[PDB]
RNA sequence: AUGCCCCGAAACCCCCGGGCUACACGCGCGCUACAAUGGGCGGGACAAUGGGUGCCGACCCCGAAAGGGGGAGGUAAUCCCCUAAACCCGCCCUCAGUUCGGAUCGCGGGCUGCAACUCGCCCGCGUGAAGCUGGAAUCCCUAGUACCCGCGCGUCAUCAUCGCGC
């Protein structure tokens, strides 16, 4: 109970699904319910710039862009699983945050 | 029993609900009879006048819309209302008349705006500045 | 009772126009100051100006000559805080341009920066002048 | 203005809910298969026809008329005197105002003559459409102005355009309105009067078209 | 109309007046400047006007602070400014209080025009550069 | 003091308050979401900062 | 019937009429000298420009629920004609609105929900729906299609 | 980033005040108009992209307006910017240099700033210039595209007639 809430957020999309399915399976193997990964809106940061150092020539621009995929998981609290999700060993380009309600 | 359909028109969505009643129809709470820009009131009464004052008096419809403007939501309403009427009565000698008069009453419109490009970029994709020789 | 030409404090005003526009002509009374005085006096701003009996002209002339004491507030007045005395005043045609003229001469005396521009007939409020403000006549080189 | 007309509900699939194009009758065999007169309650097609060759054949005549008054005037070619560039106060995209002026135009026409306004309109768009033209054909090195024949569709386009421009020059800096100046043009053209602009342009085209056959 | 009255108050009637009661008799800009305190340099300059007002400092007052707001202390004496290259005298009189110090020391030489040259018009641009 | 005549002043706004973290110039500096670089250095370091160009 | 059953302008015109009899609604001391917002150019023209504003404010908290002062200033703004420069949208003043809301509170039609703005009372709903029905009982003669609902 | 040649108690490093904002004049790109296919006053309608911890400010209360004194909730599909304008209904104006057009100037109240004169921006009353459709010439556009109307980021302690998007 107290329904922990975990929030993953990373820029590589693939390397997120694997930690998601780890959490899903760990929950399943033991006895606990869970709300599947709820996709939250992507946050894409965009930066428009000119292209030439000097000021001569026509004006042509760039569009750099960086996308950040998020998720959200709701799960109960059993120490058999509350612990089981501690040896999960996230990758280095992912963020995780845990908190109960 | 109830039915419910949808209609989209360049950023405007419409959810309809149809069921038996006295022949009244609301839109966001407004009665259809009170829509001020007459050219947008005659736009959502074409399905309900092309079916006749007999079917139009045995149903209640009530839609909800959001987005767009006074003419990009009238057409959403019309699409949803046509798609609902073609199921309640559920015939085809009426569905046919919904393709001779206007084919889009059932297939909708696949058109959206087009992004802007860098020469003015606040006026449109193809409009540019004014050339200056000499 | 109808008339065609009436006069109040100098400039004479038409008689087939509404009362609020008929007063606009008096140099010193715009449109937003006319609505005010017509309201404070006690009569409509839509009555035909020719229908002004003369005691009402006396009323209007009273008001235009010290309006602060009748209800016209002192944030809506031709000039507040008179440079010679802190009284709040509203001037009209003859007294107006003279007051501005002496407010200009005062800056001409001390030889400020805002007085010399008034001298030479140039911008006063910080504009640019490479490209506009061409109040002169073209110059040629050769052809 | 009267609340019975401000709030108006039809119960018949007519044109604008008022007039019925069941008895009008086109005389010219050339322009018959291009002037559409189907039921079509509301005149609005949302610009789907301007994608397909000969698409504008199946578009109601009232919509072809309403679209050719959504414009500012004469912007690079003088009309009876001057340019009439009127930007930011022209009705370029405002289809509501266009539909309104045409509604009132018909309401005036129906009163001063007494016929189905669309019959008067279909008379106006034949006594104003000319069927001879000019060009330049280069042949073996040189060209010279020669006379040609105008296909029907282009006849119709030119007709409606000149009616538009005729009405849109008497409401210009003059006391007369726009809806009534769209009537003092159709009642004239449909009667072959010289004082018109759409008819006079037909005569002064056909003249300098014949004189160089 | 030979005496000077600012808002109904003569000179020596306002010469003894304070500095917070004074600001109610000046327009916005100077009332606000008098309210965010004076800058350090203007402190150093007031502490040289007051001495030159009592008996001491009989020596020309100079400055770079063109921002100083003329005040009833400075009426009567003649101080200098710095218009970019040199110090220019400004004999302070009444009817200056409220204005800025640098307002009376102009900064650009009045312009008088010669004759157009090679490029002043499209008729002498390429007919010169060969 | 000979340490009072080659020492600057601590600005806190205006073009002279920030300089590029890698080149060292004042002027056209990017302040979106925090990073502080030129407009010239951000263009030849971006594909290692993670960014990509899709359109 | 309710206020959802007629057009806005007719109902507001009819409401402002009966409103003139509530002793609490009365124009302040600076009403004849004020234009309604920094985006106008001229003062209001009719003499009862007060009652129309107040009556438009009732119907505006009826079908908007908890709404606050700084949100009734976005509604009553417009586009400005600022000389040689393009047009631009601006908010409205505050006093003309704050007074209206305090006077309607003292009348007994609204109330200050704490922390979330103001809402309408039962007295106010009775007031507005009675007039809506009174009007509509005659908008169906000349429009015989409202007779249904 | 960099080779060669000059500066080397200076052409290196800091600090205060001025200039880049000067104005008989020729030109490039734009904004507002020359009115009724409109101006004013009161009511009624409907968006999307994006941004916020040195910051975004709901809600209450003072002020006529700019603004001021308090101050929840927000490290974000939660709280805030954020009830858009062209559009519609009702009344005044009736073809006039005008209730068109708002340049130019006088006086008074405020915000940011260590500092607003040279040279910042914003408000209220008053004054009311040229302009009645544009010579020879020349530019942009093939469909949700051209035209017409507003909005958001950037630059930024304040200031958008600009650039890039909706
Ligand atoms: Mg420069
Ligand atoms: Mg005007
Ligand atoms: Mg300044
Ligand atoms: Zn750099």
């Amino acid at each position: 109970m107290q329904k922990a809430r975990i929030k993953l957020a990373s820029t590589n999309v693939r390397s997120l699904e694997e930690v998601a399915n780890q959490i899903k399976q760990i929950a399943e193997r033991t006895g606990v319910r869970m709300s599947g990964p709820i996709p939250l809106p992507t946050k894409r940061i965009r930066i428009v710039t000119r292209k030439s150092p000097d000021g001569e020539g026509s004006a042509t621009f760039d569009r750099w862009e960086l996308r950040i995929h998020k998720r959200l998981i709701d799960i109960e609290a059993d120490e058999r699983a509350m612990r089981q999700i501690m040896r999960i060993r996230v990758p280095e380009d992912v963020t995780i945050e845990i908190e109960l309600i | 029993r109830i039915i419910q359909t949808t209609g989209k028109r360049k950023t405007a969505i419409a959810r309809a609900v149809i069921r038996e009643g006295k022949g009244r129809v609301r839109i966001n709470g407004k009665p259809v009879e009170l829509v001020e820009p007459e050219i947008a009131r005659f736009t959502i009464l074409e399905p309900l006048i092309l079916a006749g004052e007999e079917i139009w008096n045995s149903v209640d419809i009530d839609v909800k819309v959001q987005g767009g403007g006074f003419m990009g939501q009238a057409e959403a309403a019309r699409i949803a209302i046509a798609r609902a009427l073609v199921e309640w009565t559920g015939d085809m000698n009426l569905k046919e008349k919904f393709i001779k008069y206007d084919r889009t009453m059932l297939v909708g419109d696949p058109r959206r705006t087009e992004p802007h490009k860098p020469n003015r970029s606040t006026k449109g994709p193809r409009a540019k500045r004014q050339k200056s020789y000499r | 009772d109808f008339r065609h030409i009436v006069r109040v404090a100098g400039v004479d005003l038409d008689g087939n126009k509404q009362l609020r526009w008929a007063l606009t002509a008096i140099k010193g009374v715009g449109i937003n100051f006319a609505t005010m005085v017509c309201r404070v006096a006690g009569l409509d701003p839509f009555m035909k100006a020719g229908y002004l009996t003369d005691e009402q002209v006396k009323k209007i002339e009273e008001i235009l000559q010290d309006p602060v004491a009748h209800g016209i507030p002192r944030w809506a007045v031709n000039r507040p805080k008179d440079y010679e005395t802190g009284r709040d005043l509203h001037l009209i045609t003859a007294k107006l341009d003279m007051a501005i003229r002496e407010d200009i001469m005062r800056l001409r005396r001390i030889r400020a920066y805002r007085g010399i521009r008034h001298e030479l007939g140039l911008p006063v409020r910080g504009q640019r002048t490479r490209s506009n403000f061409r109040r002169g006549q073209t110059v040629g080189v050769s052809r | 203005k009267p609340l019975s007309e401000r709030f108006f509900i039809p119960h018949e699939i007519k044109v604008m809910g008022r007039w019925s194009t069941e008895d009008v009758e086109v005389r010219d065999p050339s322009l018959k298969p291009y002037i559409n007169l189907e039921p079509r309650l509301l005149p609005h097609t949302h610009g789907r026809h301007a994608k397909k060759h000969f698409g504008k054949a199946n578009v109601h005549i009232v919509e072809r008329l309403i679209n050719k008054i959504m414009r500012s005037g004469g912007s690079h070619y003088k009309v009876a005197g001057h340019f009439m560039r009127r930007e930011h106060r022209s009705l370029n995209s405002k289809k509501v105002k266009a539909y309104e002026v045409v509604k009132e135009a018909f309401k005036i026409i129906e009163k001063r003559t007494g016929k189905n306004p669309i019959q008067v309109l279909v008379w106006a768009i034949e006594n104003a459409a000319p069927r001879e033209d000019t060009t330049s054909v280069m042949f073996g090195g040189i060209r010279y102005h020669v006379a040609v024949d105008i296909s029907p569709m282009r006849r119709l386009d030119v007709a409606l355009r000149n009616i538009a421009l005729g009405a849109s020059a008497k409401c210009y800096r003059t006391k007369m309105s726009f809806a009534e100046a769209l009537a003092e043009e159709i009642i004239l053209a449909a009667n072959k009067d010289p004082k018109s602009y759409a008819y006079s342009k037909k005569l002064e085209i056909e003249r300098i078209a014949e004189s160089s056959r | 109309r030979k005496e000077f009255r600012y808002r109904g108050y003569t000179l020596e009637q306002l010469m003894n007046m304070s500095l917070e009661e004074l600001a109610k008799l000046l327009p916005a800009r100077q009332r606000r400047s008098l309210k965010r305190g004076l800058t350090p340099e203007q402190k150093k300059l007031l502490r040289k006007i007051r001495l030159a007002k009592k008996g001491k400092y009989n020596k020309p007052i100079r400055t770079h602070c063109r921002d100083m707001i003329v005040l009833p202390e400075m009426v009567g004496l003649t101080i200098y400014v710095h218009n970019g290259k040199e110090f220019v005298p400004v004999e302070i009189k009444p009817e200056m209080i409220g204005h800025y110090l640098g307002e009376f020391a102009p900064t650009r030489k009045r312009v008088q025009h010669g004759a157009p040259g090679i490029g002043a018009t499209r008729s002498s641009m390429f007919v010169a550069v060969k | 003091a000979k340490a009072d005549y080659n020492k600057r002043k601590p600005r806190k706004f205006g073009k002279g308050a920030r300089r590029c973290i890698r080149c060292g110039q004042y002027g056209p500096i990017i302040r979106i979401h925090g990073l502080m670089l030129c407009r010239h250095c951000f263009r030849e370091v971006a594909p290692k900062l993670g960014f990509r160009k899709y359109e | 019937a309710t206020v959802y059953d007629v057009p806005g302008d007719l109902l507001v015109e009819r409401v402002a009429q009966r409103l003139k009899e509530i002793p609490e609604i009365k124009p302040p001391e600076w009403a004849p000298f004020v234009k309604t917002g920094r985006h106008k150019e001229r003062l209001p023209e009719q003499e009862d420009w007060w009652y129309y504003r107040v009556a438009s404010i009732l119907r505006r908290v009826y079908l908007d629920g908890p709404v606050g002062i700084e949100r009734l200033r976005t509604y009553y703004g417009g586009r400005k004609n600022r000389g040689h420069a393009p047009e631009r949208f601006y908010k409205a003043g505050g006093s003309i609105i704050r007074k209206a809301l305090q006077q309607l509170e003292a009348a007994g039609f609204v109330e200050k929900v704490p922390g979330k703005g103001r809402v309408i009372t039962p007295k106010g709903r009775s007031f507005l729906d009675k007039i809506a029905t009174e009007l509509k009982k005659e908008l169906e003669e000349i429009i015989p299609e409202l007779k249904k609902y």
